[PDB]
């Protein structure tokens, strides 16, 4: 689970990996299950007021 | 060793330059030219002189040398800022209601880190913000022969700023996470070089006066005149001697650029910096990843498992150690802001003293006789090109400090008394000028009698 | 991980990073192994395999 | 240990840190003179 | 002090290399004034320097000259007072 | 574990707080042996 923007990726996962995570415990692309495909995840703008 | 002891290194008797430093005086390094292996060594401390002291010769130097030392300081660093809530406990109201039992603990890392960024600011205009007006060099630059277009800005170029910083900004090398936000400084880069292009157009055309009060115009080869009057070398010198004054200042600042392009690590100081603040926040964020003795580090997955009757104590553990590596990195912060705090009151006090003015104080504007200095705006930072006089060639002379005309004890006005050994003269204390000894350059005081080691000489009155 | 190589007996040198094929669930215990190979019949002597 | 991060990286980085600088503190107070001088065998100064 | 896991690193100037080096700027002192700060230490006769130090304060250099011996055994003596102050008062080395 | 590891951080940064300090004296003391041992400082009070 996670919130952010899911976009198209140019990351070639190679068949073995199922989903990337960053240098922190945070996952930064997934795989679709149902249809098998790769999509990055950016996350969400924030910041102060 | 007395370090320690050391395997790889073959001990060689004679002394080097350290290198690479291990302890007790012992250094090592790769000599490549004898050894091509590692050898270790006891420091030399630098070359053996005796210097001739004798009770009657003095030495008085021939020539001198215009030279041009850069200085690199610190000013400010990023303003970075850190939220409490999501860095610790993003997006979960769940971890949120219980960091907000813990009081006041983070409304007061946001107020520290406020502090610091409004601090950086602060530090640049200090440093930088000394000039009530922007200043602007003439169109046509008839400067004496002194050519200033190395620190001067470009016209041809996109940014304004001169060649010299151009190459520091391309010399120093400089995401988005949870929580984690760099603020920009108020001072653009800009703006800083239009400060220091005011602070230089005002010195060149204005001397020290545009720092008391309003600026005015003096040519500068007279002011270079009395800048040489400041060091106790009377104006003559530099008038007799202003083509090659300018010769030399003319190559002694094409030195700089080159020095700075070919010699890496010149701007470490300035890259260390960065390199902190970078290395700080990159261990912030992998703290991120550690269990503290969670089942799981990632907040959702023991959020998405486990009740909370039970996950609480869970949520507990993770927070109190986010919370504590956050303090710890703030702490740290503060520490390195008072540094960098007394490193730009460093700097403004150098603007001020060696900019603005002409020091007296030894070595605090470079080595030598301090002349004048340019500032120029590196990122994060200022680089100052400090203009000073150093003797050359000596010659040994006879002395004595006084000299008896029918009785009576004479003393140098200015200066001291010098001879080749036949002939006395008086010369100023920086620059071989004999002159023959007259009424109207020595004064008289008491008789022959009194003063010991005195010589007898001839003085000429003009009158008769 | 499998490559096509010109060296002349030995492992070459560049360096290759090799990529997991499967992972079986098992679940027994190795402690012992050994290769198989395919091996031609030059000639039959009657009695001797 | 381990669980608790680079906590201990921290702490030898910041000790080194220290330690390197008091060495700089004695270069930079003393090592002002890139020669060292040497006083005359006989001492006539003048009384001194 | 130094047995679980603290220890303490040796200096990398020793004190024979930090005397050396007050030598070294004790030395250039006495027999080249303030030059050789500045570039190439000049040799000075140290009552000579003396009295341009002086001249630095505003006394004409006639004053050393007239009464070199005097100053000579004020200077000798008040050298001479700090070993005693610095062998008789404690806590002088507190900080 | 955390009683210990908060006891060095304790230390860790009262040793650093203690070095900004003597590497403010130390800078003081590099400034002196320029103005008073290299130079003649016209500067009251700053050596003696
Ligand atoms: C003063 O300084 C400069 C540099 O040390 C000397 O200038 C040189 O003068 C000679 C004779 O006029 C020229 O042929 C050289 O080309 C000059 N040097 C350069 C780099 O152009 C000058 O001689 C010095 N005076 C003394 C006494 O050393
Ligand atoms: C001012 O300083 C610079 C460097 O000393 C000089 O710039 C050179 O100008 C000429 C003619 O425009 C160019 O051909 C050169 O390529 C420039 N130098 C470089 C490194 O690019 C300029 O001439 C100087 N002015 C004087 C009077 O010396
Ligand atoms: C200044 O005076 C002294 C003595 O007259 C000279 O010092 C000598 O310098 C050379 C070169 O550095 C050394 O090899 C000698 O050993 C020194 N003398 C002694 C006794 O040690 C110095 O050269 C003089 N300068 C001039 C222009 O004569
Ligand atoms: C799920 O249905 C899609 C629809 O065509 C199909 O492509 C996919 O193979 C199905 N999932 C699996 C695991 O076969
Ligand atoms: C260093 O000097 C000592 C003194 O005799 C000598 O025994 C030794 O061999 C020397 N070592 C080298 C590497 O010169
Ligand atoms: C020193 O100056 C005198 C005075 O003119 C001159 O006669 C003498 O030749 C000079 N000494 C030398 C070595 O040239
Ligand atoms: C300098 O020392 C010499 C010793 O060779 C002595 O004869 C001479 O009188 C001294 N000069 C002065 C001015 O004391
Ligand atoms: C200087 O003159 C006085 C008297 O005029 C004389 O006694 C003394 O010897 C002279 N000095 C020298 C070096 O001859």
């Amino acid at each position: 689970t996670g919130t952010g923007v899911l976009t198209e990726s140019n990351k070639k996962f190679l068949p073995f990996q199922q989903f990337g995570r960053d240098i922190a415990d945070t996952t930064d692309a997934v795989r679709d299950p149902q249809t098998l495909e790769i999509l990055d995840i950016t996350p969400c703008s924030f910041g102060g007021v | 060793t007395r370090a320690g002891c050391l395997i790889g290194a073959e001990h060689v008797n004679n002394s080097y330059e350290c290198d690479i430093p291990i302890g007790a005086g012992i250094c090592a390094s790769y000599q490549t030219q004898t050894s091509q292996s590692i050898i270790a060594y006891t420091m030399s401390l630098g070359a053996e002189n005796s210097v001739a002291y004798s009770n009657n010769s003095i030495a008085i130097p021939t020539n001198f040398t215009i030279s041009v030392t850069t200085e690199i300081l610190p000013v400010s660093m990023t303003k970075t800022s850190v939220d409490c809530t999501m860095y610790i406990c993003g997006d979960s109201t769940e971890c949120s209601n219980l960091l907000l039992q813990y009081g006041s603990f983070c409304t007061q890392l946001n107020r520290a880190l406020t502090g610091i960024a409004v601090e950086q600011d602060k530090n640049t205009q200090e440093v930088f913000a000394q000039v009530k007006q922007i200043y602007k060099t003439p169109p046509i630059k008839d400067f004496g022969g002194f050519n200033f277009s190395q620190i001067l800005p470009d016209p041809s170029k996109p940014s304004k700023r001169s060649p010299i910083e151009d190459l520091l900004f391309n010399k120093v090398t400089l995401q988005k996470f949870n929580g984690l936000t760099v603020l920009p400084p108020l001072l653009t880069d800009e703006m800083i070089a239009q400060y220091t292009s005011a602070l230089l157009a005002g010195t060149i055309t204005s001397g020290w006066t545009f720092g008391a009060g309003p600026a005015l115009q003096i040519p500068f080869p007279m002011q270079m005149a009395y800048r040489f009057n400041g060091i106790g070398v009377t104006q003559n010198v530099l008038y007799e001697n202003q083509k090659l004054i300018a010769n030399q200042f003319n190559s002694a600042i094409g030195k700089i650029q080159d020095s700075l392009s070919s010699t890496p690590s010149a701007l470490g100081k300035l890259q260390d910096v960065v390199n902190q603040n970078a290395q700080a926040l990159n261990t912030l964020v992998k703290q991120l990843s550690s269990n503290f003795g969670a089942i799981s580090s990632v907040l959702n997955d023991i959020l998405s498992r486990l009740d909370p009757p039970e996950a609480e104590v869970q949520i507990d553990r993770l927070i109190t150690g986010r919370l504590q590596s956050l303090q710890t990195y703030v702490t740290q912060q503060l520490i390195r802001a008072a540094e960098i705090r007394a490193s730009a009151n460093l700097a403004a006090t150098k603007m001020s003293e060696c900019v603005l003015g002409q020091s007296k104080r030894v070595d605090f504007c470079g080595k030598g006789y301090h002349l004048m200095s340019f500032p120029q705006s590196a990122p994060h930072g200022v680089v100052f090109l400090h203009v000073t006089y150093v003797p050359a060639q000596e010659k040994n002379f006879t002395t004595a400090p006084a000299i008896c005309h029918d009785g009576k004890a004479h003393f140098p006005r200015e200066g001291v008394f010098v001879s080749n050994g036949t002939h006395w003269f008086v010369t100023q204390r920086n620059f071989y000028e004999p002159q023959i000894i007259t009424t109207d350059n020595t004064f008289v005081s008491g008789n022959c009698d009194v003063v010991i080691g005195i010589v007898n000489n001839t003085v000429y009155d003009p009158l008769q | 991980k499998h490559t096509p190589i010109n060296l002349v007996r030995d492992l070459p040198q560049g360096f290759s990073a090799l990529e997991p094929l499967v992972d079986l669930p098992i679940g027994i215990n190795i402690t012992r192994f050994q290769t198989l190979l395919a091996l031609h019949r030059s000639y039959l002597t009657p009695g001797d395999s």
